[PDB]
């Protein structure tokens, strides 16, 4: 997913965009890869529980 | 020394006697009839919204143009009155023709539309209304910078 | 050849040059300041010159002062709308820059068209070329461009003494279409090298990363670029030489 | 016997707007995009 | 004269290779 | 087919086995060129 | 009171009448061409 971003190849983020304009983009999708992984952690913990 | 800013957005402040102001000062009335006279079509084109103001909409055009058309006529007279240069005189009335001719042939051409605008039948009259103005006012206003170029290039001639 | 160039068309029809085969750098460009503004969307400059290129698309056409931010992307306004249409993704760089000592004539340069009239503000990148009478209103206007319905394209005379809001411009912008294919003007490198069984950061033109590379077992359709992990990594590359 | 051998696109066909067909020679495809005046009804040689 | 397209037209998404995986 | 200002074709070539009918098989289609031409499109004929 | 009234004064003793809340209905008036002006100024004629 891309989350708005425009790309989940971090990498041409790293590689087209500049810092200045990537920390926004990378920002965007940073979020909702941490929204998942945290949300695929409470799945597994209530599992394991 | 004068604080003008001719059409097509070009500031010219004057370095000479009176005699220049005493032939610039209708273009101190021209360039200020001008985009005054403008700044209201540029406002009508997009703001026109109403069936029957588009009566008092293209009668105010027409009326507002030819504000421009009489001084932007005689901003030259004056300016090439005291013509030691013919180039600049020629350029004086040619400018002033041709720029009033757009201010004098339009002008009518802008009654064309305030005859329909007198009732203003909402269907596509306001539409039409809009569609001249813009040609209007693209072709107006490059007929008057150098309409008002060639009036100060006369008040240039006689500036020293 | 383009920006160093003779004559350049109108807004509501411009001269897409499709390049290939090449080398851009860009470099050479974002380094002459005879580049008066250099917005880039998609690429950040200094940046555009590492993988991202399959046959890019140039565009050429001349405007005056103001009409420069009205290229963006949105950004509405009349020659955006009945003129030139720019989509809203991928958009590259835009170069605006004077163009005065080779157009504004004396009495005016008058050979700068734009489609006054048009229903239909412009599609992303649509070229309406023909010049019929608008037929505006409930109305014939049939060859006659009488009442209501005039020439739909209209000049602007600039002066080679006008004003700096309306000192003409000529304006380059660049589409860039990304990684699907192979690609055509990459940026100076070739590392001449290759190796396997080895971790080493790759830019196999196609991606960026560090990996371990290997002949791979799996066979691949001929004009099919590269495979992608379920992941949506890049599960394996054809190494453009090898 | 390759008897379909080529294609018509367009808005009007006929030099008013913007016109696009291709044909499909022996061995060596052929396109274009013309201000194209049709014939009103296609057909080819032998 | 109409005939009944069964199941032909599907045609490559794009140029991008997968393996083995439904998509 | 047309997106975006572009134009796309593809191909295939199984043999015929049939007269009056369409095969109900399948088999997949490929990419030809994805022609960037600015053209709408509306009608369109064939050439025999 | 305006209209199907009987007696009204002169011009410039134009008797002011304001109207308060109730029900218009300008039709009864627009499907009559009793007037010979019906001329509206800002807002057209019927849409008012
Ligand atoms: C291919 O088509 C072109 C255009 O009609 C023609 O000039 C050429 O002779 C054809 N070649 C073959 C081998 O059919």
């Amino acid at each position: 997913s891309n989350f708005g971003a425009i790309s989940s190849v971090l990498n041409d983020i790293l590689s087209r965009l500049d810092p200045p304009e990537a920390e926004v983009q990378i920002d965007r999708l940073i979020t909702g890869r941490l929204q998942s992984l945290q949300t695929y952690v409470t799945q597994q913990l209530i599992r394991a529980a | 020394s004068a604080e003008i800013d001719l059409g097509k957005g070009d500031f010219r402040e004057i370095r000479a006697s009176e005699d220049a102001r005493e032939a610039a000062e209708a273009l101190a009335e021209a360039a200020r009839a001008m985009k005054e006279a403008l700044e209201i079509i540029r406002e009508i084109a997009e703001k026109l919204r109403d069936s029957s103001r588009a009566s008092e909409a293209a009668k105010r055009i027409a009326k507002a143009i030819r504000k421009a058309a009489d001084a932007i006529a005689e901003a030259a007279k004056i300016a090439a009155r005291a013509a030691k240069d013919g180039d600049a005189a020629r350029n004086a009335e040619n400018a002033a023709r041709k720029a009033k001719e757009f201010a004098e042939e339009q002008a009518k051409l802008a009654d064309m539309y305030a005859e329909l605008a007198k009732n203003g039948d909402k269907s596509s009259v306001l539409e039409q209304l809009k569609t001249f103005a813009d040609k209007a006012f693209h072709e107006m206003e490059d007929r008057f910078y150098q309409a008002a170029l060639a009036v100060f290039e006369a008040a240039e001639a006689a500036a020293g | 050849e383009v920006f160093n160039a003779t004559r350049f068309a109108s807004v509501y029809a411009w001269n897409r040059k499709r390049i290939s085969n090449c080398v851009a750098d860009y470099s050479v460009l974002y380094n002459s300041a005879s580049f008066s503004t250099f917005k880039c969307y998609g690429v950040s400059p200094t940046k555009l010159n590492d993988l991202c290129f399959t046959n890019v698309y140039a565009d050429s056409f001349v405007i005056r002062g103001d009409e420069v931010r009205q290229i963006a992307p949105g950004q509405t306004g009349k020659i955006a709308d009945y003129n030139y249409k720019l989509p809203d993704d991928f958009t590259g760089c835009v170069i605006a820059w004077n163009s005065n000592n080779l157009d504004s004539k004396v009495g005016g340069n008058y050979n700068y068209l734009y489609r006054l009239f048009r229903k239909s503000n412009l599609k992303p990148f649509e070229r309406d070329i023909s010049t019929e009478i608008y037929q505006a209103g409930s109305t014939p206007c049939n060859g006659v461009e009488g009442f209501n319905c005039y020439f739909p394209l209209q000049s602007y005379g600039f002066q080679p003494t006008n004003g700096v809001g309306y000192q003409p411009y000529r304006v380059v912008v660049l589409s860039f279409e990304l990684l699907h294919a192979p690609a055509t003007v990459c940026g100076p490198k070739k590392s001449t090298n290759l190796v396997k069984n080895k971790c080493v950061n790759f830019n196999f033109n196609g991606l960026t990363g560090t990996g371990v590379l290997t002949e791979s077992n799996k066979k691949f359709l001929p004009f099919q670029q590269f495979g992608r992990d379920i992941a949506d990594t890049t599960d394996a590359v054809r190494d453009p030489q090898t | 016997s390759n008897i379909i051998r080529g294609w018509i696109f367009g808005t009007t066909l006929d030099s008013k707007t913007q016109s696009l067909l291709i044909v499909n020679n022996a061995t060596n495809v052929v396109i274009k995009v013309c201000e194209f005046q049709f014939c009103n009804d296609p057909f080819l040689g032998v | 004269a109409y005939t009944n397209s069964f199941t032909r037209g599907v045609y490559y998404p794009d140029k991008v290779f997968r393996s083995s995986v439904l998509h | 087919k047309n997106i975006d200002g572009y134009f796309k074709i593809y191909s295939k070539h199984t043999p015929i086995n049939l007269v009056r009918d369409l095969p109900q098989g399948f088999s997949a289609l490929e990419p030809l060129v994805d022609l960037p031409i600015g053209i709408n499109i509306t009608r369109f004929q064939t050439l025999l």
